[PDB]
């Protein structure tokens, strides 16, 4: 799909998960 | 362990 | 899983149960990666060794589910199998090579704040983000250690370890259809998919776009989060060429 990936409760509203920031500062 | 499904989807 | 935490509601909207009908059992995890398509490991479907060849009628998918054991009544949707496509070079006498399988509904899933699929991964995606150290989350509702079960969804984030390490890590064959996360041990943290956890997805989350991708799928391990072990994940990108041939062809 077209929205694959972005989930309602967290993207499509933009807020974050609890550990998301871990994976995104792993991204050097 | 597992609570019991409606028997719809097992049908 | 081992070692990770309980899921927030709504954080893995893509994922899948598979649940055995007779007896009611859950069989394995899996991903949603369209509204009538399902991602799994080959190995959850079929593998000799252990007498497991499950047809279609045998099993159910299980949608937008939090609780293990709970039925999510008005959030979880529970689908029927229309079809099994195993990868016809899977290597279930081996390695795992290749333990990868799609299923198709019988009828389309409607989306919700619980239920959402996953991205597949383009080239770009996976040449940027599949490196060792980058970090992916893995989840599932399998084993809480080698040798009990969760309450619900548990998830944990681990690292992409290099191909060195990987294959010195174990006596089975590598290929280039898999890849091994986790932390070292001199790493302090750990964590590992476990029993129960075959055929969920790795995801990690683009930086370029904020999306998800399913990088993996969990295939093996030796004993759960074991010093000096890691887990190993089927390479999705690697045989998108399949996944696509099969959509394109049956969907
Ligand atoms: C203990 N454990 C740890 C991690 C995982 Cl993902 C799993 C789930 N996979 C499995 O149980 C798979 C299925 C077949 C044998 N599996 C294993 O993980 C075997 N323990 C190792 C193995 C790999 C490849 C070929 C033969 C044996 C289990
Ligand atoms: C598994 O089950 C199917 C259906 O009965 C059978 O045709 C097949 O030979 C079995 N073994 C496989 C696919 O390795
Ligand atoms: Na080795
Ligand atoms: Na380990």
């Amino acid at each position: 799909e077209a929205d694959c990936g972005l989930r309602p409760l967290f993207e499509k509203k933009s807020l974050e998960d609890k550990t998301e920031r871990e994976l995104l500062e792993s991204y050097i | 362990d597992f609570e019991e499904i409606p028997e719809e989807y097992l049908q | 899983i081992v070692e990770g935490s309980d899921a927030e509601i709504g954080m893995s909207p893509w994922q899948v149960m598979l649940f055995r009908k007779s007896p009611q059992e859950l069989l394995c995890g899996a991903s949603l990666i369209s509204d009538r398509w399902v991602l799994t490991a080959a190995h959850c479907l079929l593998y000799p060794p252990w007498d497991k060849n499950f047809t279609e009628n045998d099993l159910l998918v299980r949608i937008g589910k939090h609780s293990r054991t709970r039925y999510e009544r008005n959030i979880e949707k529970i689908s029927m199998l229309e079809k099994i496509y195993i990868h016809p070079r899977y290597n279930w006498r081996e390695n795992l090579d290749r333990d990868i399988a799609l299923m198709k509904l019988k009828k389309p899933v409607a989306f919700s704040d619980y239920i959402h699929p996953v991205c597949l991964p383009d080239r770009e995606t996976a040449a940027s983000l599949l490196q060792a150290g980058y970090k992916g989350r893995v989840t599932g509702w399998g084993n809480l250690k080698e040798t009990g079960q969760p309450s619900v969804l548990q998830v944990v984030n681990l690292p992409i370890v290099e191909r060195p390490v990987c294959k010195d890590s174990t006596r089975i064959r590598i290929t280039d259809n898999m890849f091994c996360a986790g932390y070292k041990p001199d790493e302090g943290k750990r964590g590992d998919a476990c029993e129960g956890d075959s055929g969920g997805p790795f995801v990690m989350k683009s930086p370029f776009n904020n999306r998800w991708y399913q990088m993996g799928i969990v295939s093996w391990g030796e004993g759960c989060d074991r010093d000096g072990k890691y887990g190993f994940y089927t390479h999705v990108f690697r045989l998108k060429k399949w996944i696509q041939k099969v959509i394109d062809q049956f969907g």
